[PDB]
């Protein structure tokens, strides 16, 4: 009844997400080649999670999930700042797409666990987040990994079906 | 705050001893000419713009991440490789999934083969088991056609020649060995030109001996001129055990739930025969699976995969 585009680069957390969305082991996870999907469960609500690859060279592929899209997860590895500059420029592009128009963005800043992470406010001033303004929008801290944080978003997803 | 970096560094020899990074994350970034040498376990490892430089990385948690590097010579042990916009790297590498490149060219591989007291903790506190490595399986975002961007390193190569041990004062507390009959993770073929088209599976079940009994037969093996193909170490359910091991499943149901089986597929011509012999005399008392026939053993070796494959897949 939901459908739910999972994003961001290669190397985010998409997957180990996914996983832990759908109450998986979370310690075993190949790098995605094509895209996973998964039904959960969450607050009444069914959840159809679409988790695609994400390397530079299968990006062209993303909009060929966009229609029908109820919610955007993009997820950011907040632990990888190398790469903020080329996750801002996708996200941007994504966010001009016509078949997103009008589309909730949840915005998840993984990897929170790790020593380098840049915390969501930091990230959400670096990528100038509060100029969306087409669309609600949230960011929100988590790990993927032990799954702290994930929830929270989940019910900010919920919420704004 | 981070010296869990190696940032700018120029004809260098810098490491970490055990202890000193303990599962943190860590960075290598614009180092030219430096050997480089982690014996810790960690996080994740991200590895950019890096020119001539030999980096052995302790057992990393979750991915190992090679950009913009070129002509580097690294043993690692991962949960993820990842690689992009890089050339000419030679890596022995362990790996719990499947290694990936992008936009590379010219990067070879080898099986992790390394040593030091230490390296076995280090393993389990990065979750990482010695017996699930794919390192020769290689997916290639970006092939181009008629052609490889990726290879295996000679299997007579010297990993001493590649990754040399540490010869500097702070870093000589570790203790080295890069023998094969040493290495923490034992030396597997993969996906390696076979001669011979004989396998054999054998299973052993949880345990306090069971690594060491799997490297006294793959020893043995070894010894009398077989081939260790690939591992496994995988939960097995009762069904999992009727399906690989048929009639002979009864066997073996009160055992699964000690913990994880570990696999091991032999090659070569006789494979079966002696691998039943070593066992007969060596393992009398310990319950194991080895395949009856070599009619039988490739059906066998496919219908554990078969299973291993999709319980540990997404
Ligand atoms: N420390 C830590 N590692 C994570 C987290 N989420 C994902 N990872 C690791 O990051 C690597 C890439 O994750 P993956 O799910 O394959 O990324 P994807 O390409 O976006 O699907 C894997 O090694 C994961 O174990 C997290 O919250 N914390
Ligand atoms: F392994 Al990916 F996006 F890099 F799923
Ligand atoms: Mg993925």
């Amino acid at each position: 009844e939901v459908r739910i585009l999972l994003l961001g680069l290669d190397n985010a957390g998409k997957t180990t997400l996914l996983k832990q969305l759908a109450s998986e082991d979370i310690s075993h996870i190949t790098p995605t080649q094509g895209f996973n999907i998964k039904s959960v469960q969450s607050q009444g609500f069914k959840l159809n999670v679409w988790d695609i690859g994400g390397q530079r060279k299968i990006r062209p592929y993303w909009r060929s999930y966009f229609e029908n899209t109820d919610i955007l997860i993009y997820v950011i590895d907040s632990a990888d700042r190398k790469r903020f500059e080329e996750t801002g420029q996708e996200l941007t592009e994504l966010l001009e797409e016509e078949k997103l128009s009008c589309v909730p963005v949840l915005i998840f800043a993984n990897k929170q666990d790790l020593l380098t992470a840049a915390p969501a406010s930091e990230i959400a001033e670096g990528l100038n987040l509060h100029t969306i303004r087409d669309r609600v929008w949230q960011i929100q801290s988590c790990s993927a990994l032990t799954g702290e944080g994930v929830q929270d978003g989940m019910n900010w997803v919920c919420k704004n079906v | 705050p981070k010296d869990y970096m190696f940032s700018g560094l120029k004809d260098e020899t810098v490491g970490r001893l055990p202890g000193t990074v303990a599962g943190q994350q860590f960075l290598i970034q614009d180092c030219e000419n430096c050997n480089i040498y982690i014996f810790d376990h960690s996080a994740t490892v991200t590895i950019d713009d890096c020119t001539n430089c030999i980096i052995f990385l302790g057992p990393v948690k979750g991915s190992v991440f090679f950009r913009n590097c070129r002509d580097c010579k690294c043993t690692l042990a991962c949960q993820q490789f990842r690689v992009r916009d890089c050339r000419k790297l030679e890596v022995f590498l362990c790996c719990a999934t499947q290694p990936i490149i992008e936009s590379s060219s010219n990067i070879k591989f080898g099986c992790f083969q390394w040593y030091y007291p230490e390296l076995a903790f280090q393993f389990k506190d990065a979750g990482l088991s010695i017996f699930n490595n794919t390192w020769s399986n290689i997916h290639d975002f970006t092939p181009v056609s008629g052609e490889l961007n990726w290879s295996l390193l000679p299997e007579d190569a010297v990993v001493q020649d590649y990754v040399p041990i540490p010869t500097t004062e702070e870093l000589k507390a570790v203790r080295v060995s890069t023998e094969a009959n040493r290495s923490i993770v034992p030396i597997s073929r993969g996906q390696r030109q076979k001669s011979s088209d004989e396998s054999c599976l054998v299973v052993l079940f949880a345990g306090d001996y069971t690594i060491a009994n799997a490297r006294k037969l793959i020893d043995e093996m070894v010894g009398k001129g077989f081939f260790l193909v690939q591992t496994k170490e995988v939960s097995m359910k009762a069904e999992d055990a009727q399906r690989v091991f048929r009639e002979k499943a009864p066997d073996f149901l009160p055992l699964l739930n000690k913990g994880p089986v570990i696999a091991l597929e032999f090659n070569g011509d006789g494979a079966v025969e002696v691998c039943q012999l070593i066992v007969n005399e060596i393992f009398n008392g310990t319950k194991m699976f080895v395949s009856e026939s070599k009619e039988t053993a490739s059906g066998d070796v496919d219908s554990f995969y078969n299973f291993a494959d999709i319980q540990m897949g997404i």
